[PDB]
């Protein structure tokens, strides 16, 4: 099947460069016309540039040329944005598309954040209940994510087993510190007569921690 | 509209507008972007629906006026709706702004202490649930040993979830390990439309 999966993506510093691939799969690549739209923390979409297979190669938002290089490796079914002297405003999530009039096809996204504050890893720390009032029918634990920096991390319950009753909270900033939480509402009979782990994954800092869920004392 | 609040059943509209004709080559697009999704186009060429997209969409208009229209809406079509132009059709290819949809609201109604972790850190963050309500709007306060404090306190909302159409908050407030230790009571307070008394629960060390 046809998919699309952007890498590259993270903190850099303004004036620095990044360099984001998308890894084609499922059509002939070089087909098609591969464009960037990019989505600044919540803004609307944006088209950034455009790669034809033609004779020539390419077109630029205004904004972005001189400083964007947009190219494609057909052999190794890859698109690539070459991203420079990075700005505040560049700041967003970047996808990758397959349009055929019109964007048929989108990447996943990859964040670009433009900052000069430092990467630092989250500390996680398992929330159990502190109160036996909430027994039996349906127990809901807790997982915090607490003073990490840049956006994003991931938070599975169970390595992904756990689907169904989980609430994960967008992240606040404070003091260029991110910090969420995530809730999940089990059965009181599955837990804590089977393991509940939360499961963090902040790849700006390649922190993966997994905080089993034990009752208090 | 900048919002669209429409009960499953019923008929939704979105019109969008160009500055310019745009009727010419393409090229109006529709896009469709789900919560924690990439945009996914319904609608080219003006009315054309993409593979998979339901019988329930249709679009229309002309030249420099455009609508989307959903006979019957499902639970599954919420999201932002985007409208578009074509990149090589008035270049630079834009964007209308936001499928009429922008919103609030982030606690918790479960109520957690301290882990005995974070207090080691010299730290203390006291988490408080409010799951699965309706409408959006929610007022959560915290009280320790009775005075109500904003400082420190960060609130994050969920999207509208698909499976029931409901939101939930989560509210966290961040207190030094020795600020914590210096009071008692502490409680999460929520005023919702629900209940005509708030919502309390609390903790006592």
């Amino acid at each position: 099947e046809v998919q699309l999966q952007q890498s590259g993506p993270e903190l850099v510093k303004p004036g620095a460069s990044v360099k984001i691939s998308c890894k084609a799969s499922g059509y002939t690549f070089t087909d098609y016309y591969i464009n960037w739209m990019k989505q600044k923390p919540g803004q609307g979409l944006e088209w950034i540039g455009r790669i034809y297979p033609g004779y020539g190669n390419t077109k630029y938002n205004d904004k972005f040329k001189g400083k964007a290089t947009l190219t494609e490796d057909t052999s190794s079914n890859t698109a690539y944005m070459q991203l420079n002297s990075l700005t505040s405003e560049d700041t967003a999530v970047y996808f990758c598309a397959r349009s055929l009039t019109f964007f048929d096809v989108w990447g996943a996204g990859t964040t670009v954040t433009v900052s000069s504050a430092k990467t630092t890893p989250p500390s996680v720390y398992p929330l159990a209940p502190g109160s036996a009032a909430q027994t039996n029918s349906m127990v809901t634990l807790g997982c915090l994510v607490k003073g990490y920096f840049p956006e994003p991390v991931t938070v599975t319950w169970n390595s992904g087993s756990l689907s169904s009753g989980v609430h994960t909270f967008p992240a606040v900033l404070q003091s260029d510190l991110y910090t969420l939480s995530s809730s999940v509402t089990v059965p009181s009979s599955t837990w804590p007569s089977e393991t509940v782990t939360c499961n963090v994954a902040h790849p700006a800092s390649s922190t993966k921690v997994d905080k089993k869920i034990v009752p208090r004392d | 509209p900048h919002s669209a609040s429409g009960p499953p059943d019923q008929t939704v509209t979105i019109s969008c507008s160009g500055s310019s004709s745009n009727i010419e080559g393409n090229t109006v697009n529709w896009y469709q972007q789900f919560p924690g999704k990439a945009p996914q186009l319904l609608i080219y060429g003006k009315d054309q629906r993409p593979s998979g997209v339901p019988d329930r969409f249709s679009a229309s208009k002309s030249g420099t006026s455009a609508s989307l229209t959903i006979s019957g809406l499902q639970a599954e079509d919420e999201a932002d709706y985007y409208c578009a132009a074509w990149d090589d059709s008035l270049n630079g290819w834009v964007f209308g702004g936001g499928t009429k949809l922008t919103v609030l609201g982030a606690p918790t109604v479960s109520i957690f202490p301290p882990s005995s972790e974070q207090l080691t850190s010299g730290g203390a963050s006291v988490v408080c649930f409010l799951n699965n309500f309706y409408p959006k709007d929610i007022n959560v306060k915290w009280k320790i040993d009775g005075s109500e404090r904003q400082n420190g306190v960060l609130n994050s909302w969920t999207d509208q979830d698909s499976k029931d159409s409901t939101y939930s908050m989560s509210s966290t407030l961040t207190l030094t390990k020795d600020e914590y230790e210096r009071h008692n009571s502490y409680t999460c307070e929520a005023t919702h439309k629900t209940s005509t008394s708030p919502i309390v629960k609390s903790f006592n060390r």
